[PDB]
């Protein structure tokens, strides 16, 4: 019934030293029914890179949206869309929305390219921009995450300890939600170069 | 320029006047309207050998009990044929009945005047409209792109029409048969086409209260013209 | 309501029941529950009374100004989907219909179409609609055969319908017969239950349970 | 001359040449003529035929049960305007239960026919009435001019050769007005007052139209050997 | 309607539809065919609310037919799948939604690979080696998830599903009488008559 | 909107954008319809004032409305694709609501009417193409041939040719074409296709196009090559 | 009323032309001459500005070739502002296909939409065409590398090489002579730049008045990449074909 | 919440004979247990010879007499003063009626005329317009009381010839227009006992091929 | 569709032998509270008719502003407007009863129910009811809400059928009519003393009486009730 919750899934971000983390889990379920694990919530436009949690239908939709929007803005601005804008972007496009909103739970991550600084985003259904320092959490296992992510974040994280950090936050917070897991997805990122890394998780 | 719905010192409307002269240039078509049924006969015309005849379609079927022929700029006749035979249905479906002859040509005239700056010029097309109801019996009208219309005992339109007029003019009378007006068109028809007349450049039909609204086949058509000649050369 | 429809060998059998009820109260027992939509196409009519009147005869004015049109005979396929495709059109509206569109052509032979409120459009073989449909079914099909003649074809939709007048509560009346064939339908009578049913008890040696 | 390519344009010397040319084509079309008493309102019109074979023209339209016109000019514009009036007089009849007065049904002629002179893209209306009723006030007769100008009259005709019946009536006017319950009398005049107006040509029993309305008379229209009698 | 199966193999999808078409407390007919062709490699099977299912497919096909014709090409099953997936993410928001369920089957004569897409009402497009619709899931993915080879032949597939098929006709309640099945290849769309 | 009636009568009875339309379609390359016993062929004129074209990509001729239909036209080639639209949107919309095929009358029935419309409309020009429409209906064996122009008068023919120099080429059906007769095969019937246009194409290397529609959906467009070698034919049967 | 200023944009001549369109297309004869050449592993487009300034900023200007996605740009010849219009109309197109089918749009298709819209302005509405032509450098997985160009008109054609602007009768004959279908992109720039060079109404062509681009295979594998060329790499290319 | 609907009582009554036909209706007028009008006419002269009347809510029942009053003006200026038949009469009733299928007029309308041939007539509609050609119908608040007692009394319902016990049924002879007001005036008096909204007075409008007559008879004001 | 705020009660009125009577109280209640002790809720329109309106005040007002512009509107272009052509009660009261009917069909109902009285041009009484609905009827006496239940039968016993209009005086009509007001004093609790009444006479014209009372009162037998059963003091 609850849209938000109907697919299930997570998506958290994380910034380090001179570098930004964001992770997902894998799963697609109808309520109690896991329906696939291939399912990845991070996309990115250049060298920013967006989760979405929420109702299946509306991510998939954003991110050939927001492909859309960021191509469009390429061409004429003839540049890559910085996080801080495309934050804007993304509050813009979904407050357009506000009496027939997207059940979804966004969350930008990137580095800018000029300045070099670390940036991340989240923001609810309806365009509320919370722009967090430490970190952002999304999915039906948020309360999770937070707790997770407030006990074993510390700040300036080295990339391969913030590896450590956000993929431990990501999969105890999935273990104790009956509609997240199915394997988990965590990227790090760095001004000119970015890992990508499936975890290996229990597939219950 | 000018309006489309401009009037002309005279008092006409330029637009209608000129298409007048359109249905001018158009092939004949003749109706003759008896006490046993109404015929309705045309001049196909093809412009070239290799044109299929039967293809023509200028005698066309608006109901069972009405019929319709046309003369002018043909393609221009098409949706008033379509509205023709949408007011013809659409009456039965209310009132559960047959729709008077002269009503449905009225419902076609009604369209004839919705012209300027609505479609943006006249009909360039005459119809006449042939048909039968119980209340007035066998009727043959007349319908312009002015959105008048005469009844007629018979009347000829298109290229030799005012000779063909002046024929029907002393060859009608009111106790004329249904095989005496058949051949009354064919006579008219074949003294005023450019070709000869034979069964495949022109084309019979009619509407009687029996059999309804019918086109007459090539062969049928054929054995008239055949029995035209013979009574001609009988005198 | 029990109407139903079946294809065979020799064309199309149509046998409605007649009673119109409101609550318990018996409306009517001389209802016209087959549309003559055109003489070649028949409609039945079960749910919604006046929806399937109304849209059948108005099925009746699309498939003549098909005809005029293209100088054709309209297929019962293209029949059946002019109504369903205006049915679909107010879905949700709360239109009530289940009609069987019944034709027999060249290019398809004997045809039938259950077309419904829902926007449900099913060709098929055997079909039967309304309150007593369950009760006709039973009949129709321990008894229903490709190769029955046009004689006991008419029977067998007029006993089924009498299974289900005798039954269901909410049908009744009399039977009204059709059999369509290619060149058009013909009337098969009315008959009324009352009459009919000690008439099929005595012959038949049916109906033991009864007191006659 | 450069001031009549369409109607929203006045010429040097104020004149309105596409309603004149509107109005020229009312004296092209055949003769009708219009009369009353105190008790009855008779119009009489001379139909036109195209030729022998066909049917004469009809001239005559009933609006209500107590009103109706003759018309003059382009037909189908008569036929819309008499469609105006019969919706007006029966807008009248269901919303108020009452009878549309002939003055006011004249002044809704005028209004409708005048907005068609003022804007650009649209014509005049082509045609001239003659409105007969009668009403809770008697007996009454107007004359429509595409140009909106509307007139109550005891007796007029408009078509070609009008002023011939239009100037007998002038001299019949103290006669006419007192045939009071007596309408075989007061048509007799309109048929001889429209006798006035022809040449050639003589009134024979499918040439002839005439309608009548009054006191406990509706709106009827007589045709064919309905009006042989008065030939 | 009801059940709705879909696998993909070697070579080739293999789709598998029920035949019963259930109003109220009837079944009407038991030979119902609930797919659509969209092309020559692309098939459609579909399960939903009454008329809604046949409308769309019917939308569907004849717009794939048309940008057949207009570009002398035939799509991807991918590209088809998407198509289908926007109109019913589109449908989702109107005044009264599309209720069907869709699996489309497909072989990608381009990259030489057979496909299939499980797209619900919602749009929630998903590509998967095996798929279902509504509660033909539960029964039959504790058997794929056992027995599934990306490898297996046509012959394999079909054998698994009869499995499914068995575990279905045992543990439902409803008679869904049957199904009829159908193979995309390469060489197009084939139905196995006996089954 | 612009509502501009540009399509009006003239004091001698003559709409002159539909006649000006007409000229736009005598300046259009030539294109050709003959119909066999058993097919129908669509010839097309290529003027060779245009190399360097990659013939690849070049939009064809020869339009596909459906698997059965096919439509060739002579004129205004960027007014051609729209009605080329429209008829394959029908054609779509016919099937999916009466359940199967047009007929080839009815598709040019349908073509002729949006012709027609665009003749009568304020604020529109009429199509300056008139088209070639050749088939057959579904289930039948008979050929179809139809033809259409702005105007929107459209009638059926056992051969005929529209566009520049079509004058010549009727000329050379009119005398070829024998109706108690027609070509009986396909050889036959592209054979005099091909022959009517040399009466006026120039050379006959690629400026020829030739389409054959056979019945139950068979269309074929022949290639170069094949074309050439009828080319070669006829005028080694002419030296003499 | 308002008929009398009707200039009537959507009409035939007596000899069945299109009035606005034939002088559109004379407009279009007076703008800088642009070249397509489309050889086996990739497509060049050469284009001239016209007459510029010492003071005009070339690195950051665009007034010939533009960008519509990552597989396909065009070539400007005539009104610049009329072209951006039909530019981002083109734009977005391609987004839409993209959104629509996840897959890049084919060429022909973009093209065909383009003109289309061109045809839609000459048949109604009673405004003035657009005074552009385009040649549209383009690839896809169906016919690889493509050249087309529409006109005011809205007709498309497909080329093998291709001029539009001024002097296209002199530049079509020059690379008619010297274009061969085995031919490759480094030939093709030079072919380009030679006809340019020739046609040119200016002096001597420099790389100040000069816009150049490729769409080669010429990326890390199988792909495409659009490289608009910069001023600087423009004197590079003038330079080793040996026209400065 | 407002109620656009009410019901206005009254009961109407329809009978076709062999060359005439009766529409009867109570002219008593109410709303719950309170009279409005002990005479305010239900049935209505329409014009060319057709009788009407739609019974339930009054203010629905006046907008379709007056709609159809009007319908008929219309077809006489549409089509040169043509007589509606009873049966086109019906099938424009009929689309009255569907235009408002789904906001309906609350009633149950009926009417009465000849047909084509001069043979009795009666059409009874539902309130969305499903009609149908009918011998014998009653209508509104006592038509379930007068119903049974037509199929009875006219039709010879259950009703078998003496002697043969129930092989013979009673021959359905014709009933002049004398018997027929008989059974008129009986249904409504019993009608009048047993329905407390039925009462007060009884008219009823006779049509044959002489024109529309109007008897009026008194009821019980109780 | 609405609820209604300001409310009227009761409008009574009946036929007699030369014409019409109408009477309605001067109250605007606001549910149980009795606001406004000051509202007119007879209004005539000429002098041959008078329009009496009960439930929402607001609607009446509207009401009473559509009959105004009736009368101006009706003046225009008309020389006999104050003759032949002037308005009568039957052209008022169709108007009303179209604009009521037209208004509960778009479910945005007039919340009012009216009684149209006057004497038409030949000198016969019209008496014809509308309300919120749409719903019309005629009879000899008419009254809304709580008259309908008390005043009709005490007016039916002057007036019981269509024959005993001629038998009825304005005395023995306007007796009854006043006695009426006085019992709906006593047993309408939204009803107040103050009223006003209307006699339209074919003769003598429209007289309209304002700030007439209930008098006559019987309560002294009120005294000697005491308690509800057994109380004796
Ligand atoms: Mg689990
Ligand atoms: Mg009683």
């Amino acid at each position: 019934s609850d849209p938000s919750s109907i697919n299930g899934g997570i998506v958290v971000a994380m910034t380090g030293k001179d570098c930004v983390a964001i992770a997902c889990d894998l799963r697609l379920g109808s309520q109690s029914l896991g329906v696939s694990n291939k399912f990845e919530k991070i996309f990115h436009y250049g060298h920013v890179f967006l989760g979405i949690t929420g109702l299946a239908t509306d991510v998939t939709t954003l991110n050939e949206m927001f492909r859309y929007k960021t191509n469009l803005y390429k061409l004429k601005e003839e540049r890559a869309i910085e996080p801080e804008t495309f934050t804007q972007l993304v509050s813009s496009s979904l407050y357009e929305r506000r009496f027939g909103p997207y059940f979804v739970g966004p969350v930008v991550a990137g580095i800018n390219s000029k300045s070099g600084k670390p940036f991340i985003a989240g923001f609810d259904l309806i365009g509320c921009i919370d722009e967090a320092k430490d970190f952002i959490v999304s999915g039906t296992a948020s309360d999770q995450l937070f707790g997770m992510c407030e006990s074993l974040y510390e700040p300036n994280l080295e990339p391969e300890d913030l590896f450590e950090t956000i993929s431990q936050a990501l999969l105890n917070a999935a273990d104790r939600d009956a509609l997240s897991g199915w394997g988990a997805v965590v990227y790090i990122i760095k001004k000119d170069e970015v890992v990508k890394r499936y975890l290996k998780m229990r597939q219950d | 320029d000018r309006g489309v719905s401009t009037f002309s010192p005279e008092g006409r409307l330029f637009q209608v006047e000129y298409s007048l002269e359109a249905i001018k240039l158009g092939s004949t078509a003749i109706g003759i309207a008896t006490k046993e049924g109404v015929v309705l006969g045309v001049e196909k015309r093809a412009t070239s050998p290799l044109l299929e005849s039967d293809s023509i379609e200028k005698i066309v079927e608006i109901d069972r009990h009405i019929g319709c022929a046309m003369s002018g700029l043909t393609a221009d006749a098409r949706s008033m044929i379509e509205h023709a035979r949408t007011a013809a249905v659409t009456h039965n479906l209310y009132y559960d009945e047959d729709i008077n002859v002269e009503s449905l040509t009225q419902s076609v005239c009604d369209l004839a005047l919705r012209f300027g700056e609505l479609m943006s010029r006249p009909f360039g097309v005459a119809l006449l409209i042939a048909g039968h109801d119980a209340d007035d019996g066998y009727q043959l009208f007349h319908a312009e792109p002015s959105g008048t219309f005469y009844r007629y005992n018979a009347k000829a339109i298109g290229s030799g029409s005012e000779g063909a007029q002046a024929e029907l003019l002393n060859e009608w009378h009111s106790s004329l048969t249904l095989k005496e007006a058949e051949l009354l068109v064919l006579k008219i028809l074949k003294q005023v086409m450019e070709e000869k007349l034979d069964e495949n450049n022109a084309q019979l039909s009619c509407i009687t209260k029996q059999d309804g609204f019918k086109i007459y086949d090539n062969e049928k058509t054929a054995e008239l013209i055949k029995e035209l000649k013979e009574k001609e050369a009988a005198e | 309501t029990t109407t139903l429809a079946f294809r065979f060998q020799g064309g199309i059998i149509v046998a409605v029941d007649s009673r119109a009820t409101a609550g318990n109260w018996v409306a009517s027992q001389t209802v016209k529950k087959v549309i003559e939509i055109n003489p070649f196409l028949l409609g039945t009519m079960a749910g919604g009374a006046v929806d399937c009147q109304f849209w059948e005869t108005w099925l009746g004015s699309q498939c003549r100004l098909h005809e005029l049109r293209e100088k054709e005979r309209i297929s019962v396929a293209a029949a059946s989907k002019i109504l369903s495709n205006l049915v679909y059109q107010y879905k949700g509206a709360g239109l009530s219909m289940g009609t069987m569109i019944c034709g027999y052509t060249r290019k398809e032979g004997p045809t039938i179409y259950y077309v419904d409120s829902d926007g449900t459009r099913l060709k098929g073989d055997i079909f039967c609609v309304g309150s007593g449909q369950t009760f006709a079914y039973g009949v129709l099909d321990s008894n229903y055969k490709w190769d029955l003649s046009v004689e006991d074809a008419l029977y067998l939709g007029k006993r089924s319908i009498l299974a289900a007048a005798h039954r269901d509560a909410y049908s009744g009346g009399s039977v009204n017969l059709y059999h369509v064939t290619e060149d058009g339908w013909i009337y098969h009578g009315n008959h009324d239950v009352g009459e009919l049913f000690w008439k099929v008890k005595e012959e038949e040696g049916s109906f033991n349970n009864v007191i006659g | 001359n450069n001031y009549d390519g369409d109607t929203v344009t006045f010429s040097p010397t104020g004149r309105l040449f596409q309603v004149e040319y509107a109005l020229e084509a009312i004296k092209q079309g055949s003769v009708t003529v219009g009369l009353r008493s105190n008790t009855h309102a008779v119009l009489v019109a001379l139909k036109r035929n195209a030729d022998e074979l066909s049917s004469y023209q009809k001239k005559i339209i009933k609006c209500d049960e107590h009103m109706g016109l003759s018309l003059a000019g382009l037909a189908p514009d008569a036929r819309v305007l008499s469609n105006y009036l019969r919706q007006q007089c029966n807008y009248s009849s269901l919303v108020f239960n009452r009878k549309l007065a002939v003055e006011r049904a004249g002044h809704l002629l005028c209004d409708k026919a005048q907005k068609n002179t003022q804007s650009y893209g649209g014509r005049p209306y082509g045609v001239g009435l003659l409105i007969i009723g009668y009403d809770k006030s008697g007996a009454h007769l107007l004359e429509f001019q595409p140009s909106g100008n509307v007139t109550e009259l005891y007796g007029t005709a408009i078509g070609a050769r009008s002023q011939g019946a239009k100037t007998y009536l002038e001299r019949t006017l103290d006669t006419f007005i007192k045939i009071d319950g007596n309408p075989d009398e007061l048509i007799k005049a309109g048929v001889e007052a429209i006798s006035q107006s022809l040449r050639d040509e003589s009134l024979t029993v499918d040439n002839l139209s005439i309608a009548i309305v009054g006191k406990d008379t509706p709106f009827t229209i007589y045709d064919g050997e309905a009006v042989a009698k008065y030939i | 309607m009801d059940i709705i199966l879909g696998i993909r193999v070697q070579d080739s999808v293999i789709l598998a539809s029920s035949k019963a078409v259930t109003r109220g407390i009837s079944v009407l007919k038991d030979s119902d065919d609930k797919t659509r062709q969209l092309s020559p490699h692309t098939l459609m099977s579909f399960a939903g609310e009454a008329g809604d299912t046949v409308q769309f497919a019917e939308y569907i096909q004849a717009n794939i037919q048309l940008y057949s014709i207009r570009e002398d090409y035939e799509l991807s099953p991918q590209a088809v799948s998407s198509f289908v997936r926007q109109e019913l993410a589109k449908s989702i928001r109107s005044r009264r939604p599309y209720q069907v369920n869709v699996l489309i089957g497909g072989y990608d004569k381009k990259k030489n690979k057979p496909e299939l897409y499980q797209i619900d009402y919602l749009g929630t497009k998903v590509e998967l080696p095996y798929g279902a619709h509504g509660y033909s899931g539960f029964y039959t993915f504790s058997l794929l998830d056992h027995h599934y080879r990306p490898d297996m032949t046509t012959e394999e597939g079909l054998d698994l599903l009869k499995l499914c098929v068995q575990e279905l006709e045992k543990r439902m309640p409803m008679d869904f009488k049957g199904v009829i099945v159908k193979i995309v290849d390469k060489d197009g769309i084939r139905q196995v008559d006996d089954f | 909107g612009y509502d501009r009636a540009l399509s009006i009568f003239s004091p001698d009875g003559h709409i002159f954008q539909v006649e000006y339309a007409l000229e736009a379609v005598k300046r259009g390359t030539c294109a050709v319809g003959v119909k066999g016993k058993n097919c129908v062929v669509l010839g097309c004129e290529r003027r060779s004032t245009l190399k360097l074209q990659d013939t690849r990509i070049t939009p064809s001729k020869v339009s596909k409305i459906d698997s059965h239909v096919v439509l060739s036209f002579s004129g205004l080639n960027a007014d051609s694709r729209i009605l080329i639209e429209k008829a394959r949107v029908e054609a779509q919309s016919h099937r999916l609501t009466l359940e199967d095929p047009v007929t080839v009358e009815y598709l040019t029935r349908y073509v002729a009417g949006v012709q027609q419309r665009y003749t009568q409309s304020g604020g529109v020009r009429p199509f300056g193409v008139s088209t070639l429409i050749a088939g057959f209906d579904p289930r039948d064996d008979e050929p179809k041939l139809y033809q259409t122009e702005p105007s929107g008068i459209y009638s059926s023919w056992s051969a005929q040719t529209i566009g520049r120099n079509s004058k010549t080429v009727r000329e050379f059906l009119e005398k070829n074409y024998d109706r108690k007769e027609p070509p009986a095969t396909v050889e036959e019937c592209v054979k005099l296709t091909v022959r009517s246009l040399l009466e006026v194409v120039q050379t006959g290397a690629k400026n020829i196009e030739i389409t054959v529609v056979k019945p139950d959906s068979d269309i074929v467009a022949l290639s170069s090559e094949e074309i050439n070698q009828y080319v070669t034919q006829i005028e080694q049967e002419k030296q003499e | 009323g308002s008929r009398r200023y009707d200039s009537r944009t959507t009409i035939f001549s007596p000899e069945g032309r299109l009035y606005q369109v034939e002088y559109a297309l004379e407009s279009i004869s007076h703008a800088g001459t642009a070249i397509g050449i489309m050889a086996s592993d990739g497509i060049v487009l050469a284009a001239e500005r016209k007459v510029t300034s010492t003071l005009l900023e070339q690195d950051t200007s665009t007034e010939k070739l533009y960008k519509l996605n990552d597989k396909i740009a065009v070539a400007v010849a005539g009104l610049t502002a009329d072209a951006e219009i039909l530019i981002n109309t083109a734009r977005i197109h391609a987004q839409n296909y993209l959104k629509t089918y996840n897959e890049d749009i084919p060429v022909e298709i973009l093209v065909r939409r383009l003109s289309d819209i061109k045809q839609g302005y000459t048949q109604h509405g009673g405004l003035r065409p657009f005074g552009v032509s385009f040649i549209y450098a383009g690839y896809d997985d169906r016919y690889g590398y493509q050249l087309y160009t529409s006109n005011p008109s809205g007709n498309y054609t497909g080329w093998k090489a291709i001029s539009v602007g001024a002097n296209t009768s002199a530049a079509q004959t020059l690379l008619q002579m010297d274009y061969k279908d085995d031919m490759k992109v480094d030939d093709a720039i030079e072919l380009a730049l030679k006809t340019l060079s020739k046609t040119t109404d200016s002096s001597a062509l420099t790389y100040d008045r000069l816009e150049f681009a490729t769409i080669r295979k010429g990326a890390n594998d199988g792909e495409v990449y659009q490289k608009i060329f910069k001023p600087q790499e423009i004197k590079d290319i003038l330079v080793k074909t040996g026209i400065t | 919440q407002f109620n656009p609907y009410g019901d206005n009582g009254g009961t109407i009554l329809g009978i076709a004979g062999e060359d005439f036909a009766v529409l009867a209706g109570d002219t008593r007028n109410i709303t719950d247990y309170s009279i409005n009008s002990r005479y305010e006419p239900k049935v209505f002269d329409c014009g060319d010879n057709i009788v009407m009347s739609a019974n339930g809510f009054a203010a629905d029942g006046d907008a379709l007499v007056k709609r159809f009053k009007n319908s008929v003006k219309w077809y006489h200026f549409d089509h040169n003063d043509k007589k509606l038949s009873i049966n086109s009469a019906a099938r424009n009733i009929q689309h009255l009626l569907y235009g408002k299928r789904f906001f309906p007029y609350y009633v149950h309308t009926i009417i009465a005329g000849l047909d084509e041939d001069g043979k009795g007539a009666v059409y009874s509609f539902d309130p969305v317009g499903s009609y149908e050609r009918e011998q014998c119908r009653a209508g509104g608040a006592a038509a379930s009381l007068i119903m049974p007692f037509l199929d009875n009394q006219v039709n010879f319902k259950n009703q078998y010839e003496p002697g043969t016990n129930g092989k013979v049924k009673k021959p359905l002879k014709y009933l002049s227009v004398e018997e027929v007001i008989k059974l008129v005036r009986d249904s409504f008096t019993s009608a009048t006992e047993r329905h407390i909204q039925v009462g007060d007075g009884l008219e009823i409008l006779i049509v044959t091929k002489d024109g529309v007559r109007k008897e009026f008879y008194e009821l019980k004001r109780d | 569709t609405q609820q209604p705020i300001v409310t009227g009660t009761s409008v009574i009125s009946m036929k007699y032998d030369n014409g019409v009577i109408i009477a309605a109280d001067n109250l605007g209640s606001y549910g149980s509270l009795l606001r406004f002790n000051g509202v007119e809720r007879l209004i005539p329109v000429g002098d041959n008719t008078v329009v009496g309106i009960s439930g929402d005040i607001s609607d009446m007002q509207h009401i009473e502003r559509l009959l105004k512009d009736l009368v101006t509107e009706n003046a225009y272009d008309n020389p006999l407007a104050d003759a032949e052509e002037a308005l009568e009660p039957s052209y008022i009261f169709e108007y009303l009863a179209t604009v009521m009917y037209q208004r509960r069909s778009k479910m945005n109902p007039l919340w009012n129910a009216i009684i149209v009285a006057g004497v038409q041009s030949n000198g016969d009484q019209f008496l014809r009811y509308v309300n919120l609905l749409g719903v019309t009827y005629s009879s000899p006496t008419l009254a809304t809400g709580f008259g309908a239940h008390m005043a009709n039968p005490l007016l039916r016993k002057v007036v019981d059928r269509e024959s005993d209009i001629p038998k009825t005086t304005v005395q023995v009509a306007e007796e009854a009519i006043v006695n009426a007001m006085r019992v709906l004093y006593y047993r309408d609790a939204r009803s107040s003393r103050n009223f006003s009444l209307a006699i339209i006479d074919k003769n003598t014209g429209l007289t309209f009486k304002k700030n007439l009372q209930v008098e006559n009162m019987k309560w002294d037998f009120a005294k000697d009730i005491k308690g509800y059963g057994t109380q004796k003091i």
